[PDB]
DNA sequence: ATCAATATCCACCTGCAGATACTACCAAAAGTGTATTTGGAAACTGCTCCATCAAAAGGCATGTTCAGCTGGATTCCAGCTGAACATGCCTTTTGATGGAGCAGTTTCCAAATACACTTTTGGTAGTATCTGCAGGTGGATATTGAT
DNA sequence: ATCAATATCCACCTGCAGATACTACCAAAAGTGTATTTGGAAACTGCTCCATCAAAAGGCATGTTCAGCTGGAATCCAGCTGAACATGCCTTTTGATGGAGCAGTTTCCAAATACACTTTTGGTAGTATCTGCAGGTGGATATTGAT
């Protein structure tokens, strides 16, 4: 088979995280909608990642690469370093 | 020679907390007192979550607090909830709360 | 008759599961190969920490999760039990994500 | 090699204080540590601001006393900020 | 005989008006009194700088006027163009005020 | 002296600076419970920035509250705001 | 006979003040002496873009001298500028013209 | 006794003013906005720049700490002429002397 | 009401991953003590601007009447979405295996700081004169609403 | 449609607040030159951990069927809320004045930094024993949904 790779975020996973929400019933249209957002969420973190990565002058992203990225988004993350 | 943290009933290491506030750029001088303050806050707090953890551990029927009692514990606190409000903690998922009007009958 | 719990059933027992846990939802392997598919467009030839991947899906997760409950607030708030891509839209953009 | 400090002795420390029978998982040790860095971080840097504002080269305790006040709600600040004199007063007569 | 708008098109007219507009719209004497007010009820005997006032009734009504939009798309979410509390409170939630 | 006791001061932001208000937000219509709302709403958003400020007027040791010590209170709750000494 | 640092960087942004501003802000223990140049042609051009736009905006308007409404109109009206400013207030800059097409007549 | 001095950005963003309008003015009111823009942008970047270099455990914060913390801050257009201005004003500065 | 199909709970048991307790090693960190330095509190006080007063007046708030049309309630039904189930695809596991590259060490020099000295300038203050546009008027054009 | 009531437009005007202009003045800022120090790039290397590979195994995704019940369309109507009006209060505007207290200047020492030297400690690495709880069991009973 040749799918997308958000496409391997599959209806069932969107389902499970809409339910940890408090989700009872979900529209079709859901799945393709969470997916796009999802993908705008990676890419604004992992350019910020990437940046301080580049910037360090290496070739790994880094756990603290992230955790400084997600600080700046406003979206401060717990338990995986500084 | 006695340290500054005993000296100043603390756990939490005040000259570690000195050197972090002089090598951090705040500030072109350090005041002798205000490590040993800030020590104390951090250490008053982390004495408050423990606190609340440790009861969450306690009410799950267990002896070792994980992310999810931490979780519990602050989301659980007016206070702590308000501080912590744009934190992430990992592993410590969300409190069981359903909209009344999803629920039968 | 076969056994057949009625629409919704269900969905609250689910409900009630995954909010008493705590493990990730996404499966791991296919959220990696999103991970390195985004980072090839901004820098080629990079590498992970294990570690780098599993902070970017516990940051996703409790996002998604976190979005999922003021869109459901939405939804109620028009009298549905439903969400609708509206209700997300809506959401991001009180928050200030969009628009 | 090289060592990485952390919180880690301090916050068990802490940990047996108030429940003696008590353990904590590493990964929950991890989030502690964020914890205690995240709270440095803003108190240090309110009290950055607040010598700056105020054209003072030094950051001393009344800097840090008035950065929990905005930084912690009502109750919290009341109790830092009684810890934090108490520490101050007991480090002076020493 | 006497000449009536519509309801609603006065409204809209007020609309256009004041998006046109740029001055403060609460009125500055009652306003300080607020300010002073609250100001003594946390501590007493403060003076105000007037530029002190007047930044903190350009911060509010900038503030309202943000959220009356906000509102605004809460209430049209409902399928209705009056705007209630409960837009109101489902604005401030969403924008984590109260969440 | 002693100026008159200040109270009530709240009914002061009354309901057509209200409804102007929401107009500049773009509402057309609007319920009767509205105005109580959004005064107990702007009590809060004034409490906080002026409970910010003042104490960094008491940090100066002043007795006046200043333009920058609004400016900074605004600025630490995420509220930014131009012209006043930024 | 001496040249600025602005002039010989080709700027109209003070160069030395801001490597003073940088070194009094305590952000480091030392400032390269590339750092206020780089920081000063940033400055130098974001306020060219917001002035460039605020004047159009003040064209459109009829008016030879820019007003905060102006500067509101040309940040609000520019995607990057909005997302850049989306969280500051500007005093006197009020707000973009715009009703939602639901609460127009039929 | 002498009130002391107050800096500002003033004759500086007027300078600019006239370079891409040169007929157009610009009110006391409207400059103490741009003043405050400059000064906010400027406090932003160097706040990125600062935890730049600190997590890289370097003392200096240089061009480079300065070009990233705009990649960082900036959005898409604004970042990539920002770069190239600040990368030209740098290489001529450099030419010089 | 009965009654059956599942879900859910409690008590108990056991393997093991991860927590612990131990010794030992060591660089970096923390303390101690002395010499030097300086930030900023104290005192004094110039002078900005804040609080307050008066007094006139009209912009705007208040309170009312009236009814247009909105929100809320009811009903209805087409069809979307949840539940259940049969496949089988691919994630997961784990255990070994190169080797990329992070990270530690040494070297050493362009570029930093420190300092003395000289020149330049942006800020303020004092007056003195333009000037863009707010706000007022009048009259032509446009919009709304009744018919 | 026509027509009338009213808002909207724009041209024109004038007063003036606020922008502009210029000279004087000066402390701080900024530049130039010289001496001294050093951060971090560069090259090299060891060892951490990242990528990949094979290889089952079954867990979980997917496609399908069927219908319960939800969303949305349609209809009705009570009464909320907008539009208009009368009335007159209190905000606004202007101007003056005392003096609180912000802010400028100079003095001076408690507390800061800066080293040198000594002692302690936290991070570490092996090494070995220990244990809290996940996960599996059986069986009681609670929940759900058909009658
Ligand atoms: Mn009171
Ligand atoms: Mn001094
Ligand atoms: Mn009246
Ligand atoms: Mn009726
Ligand atoms: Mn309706
Ligand atoms: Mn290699
Ligand atoms: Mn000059
Ligand atoms: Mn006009
Ligand atoms: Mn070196
Ligand atoms: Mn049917
Ligand atoms: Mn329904
Ligand atoms: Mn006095
Ligand atoms: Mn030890
Ligand atoms: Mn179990």
């Amino acid at each position: 088979v040749l799918r997308d790779n958000i496409q391997g975020i599959t209806k069932p996973a969107i389902r499970r995280l809409a339910r940890r929400g408090g989700v009872k019933r979900i529209s079709g249209l859901i799945y393709e909608e969470t997916r796009g957002v999802l993908k705008v969420f990676l890419e604004n973190v992992i350019r910020d990642a990437v940046t301080y990565t580049e910037h360090a002058k290496r070739k790994t992203v880094t756990a603290m690469d992230v955790v400084y990225a997600l600080k700046r988004q406003g979206r401060t993350l717990y338990g995986f370093g500084g | 020679a006695k340290t500054r943290s005993s000296r100043a009933g603390l756990q939490f290491p005040v000259g570690r907390v000195h050197r972090l506030l002089r090598k951090g750029n705040y500030s072109e001088r350090v005041g002798a007192g205000a490590p040993v303050y800030l020590a104390a806050v951090l250490e008053y707090l982390t004495a408050e979550i423990l606190e609340l953890a440790g009861n969450a551990a306690r009410d799950n029927k267990k002896t070792r607090i994980i992310p999810r009692h931490l979780q519990l514990a602050i989301r659980n606190d007016e206070e702590l909830n308000k501080l912590l409000g744009r934190v992430t903690i990992a592993q410590g998922g969300v409190l069981p709360n359903i909209q009344a009007v999803l629920l039968p009958k | 008759k076969p056994h057949r719990y009625r629409p919704g059933t269900v969905a609250l027992r689910e409900i009630r599961r995954y909010q008493k846990s705590t493990e990730l939802l996404i499966r791991k392997l296919p959220f990696q190969r999103l991970v390195r598919e985004i980072a090839q467009d901004f820098k080629t030839d990079l590498r992970f920490q294990s570690s780098a991947v599993m902070a970017l899906q516990e940051a996703c997760e409790a996002y998604l999760v976190g979005l999922f409950e003021d869109t459901n607030l939405c939804a109620i708030h028009a009298k549905r039990v439903t969400i609708m891509p509206k209700d997300i839209q809506l959401a991001r953009r009180i928050r200030g994500e969009r628009a | 090699r090289s060592r990485k400090e952390s919180y880690s002795i301090y916050v068990y420390k802490v940990l047996k204080q108030v429940h003696p029978d008590t353990g904590i998982s590493s990964k929950a040790m991890g989030i502690m540590n964020s914890f205690v860095n995240d709270i440095f971080e803003r108190i240090a840097g309110e009290a950055s601001r607040l010598a700056h504002y105020n054209k003072r080269s030094t950051i001393t305790s009344r800097e840090i006393q008035t950065a929990v006040r905005l930084l912690l709600p009502g109750e919290l600040a009341k109790h830092a900020v009684s810890e934090g004199t108490k520490a101050v007063t007991k480090y002076t007569s020493a």
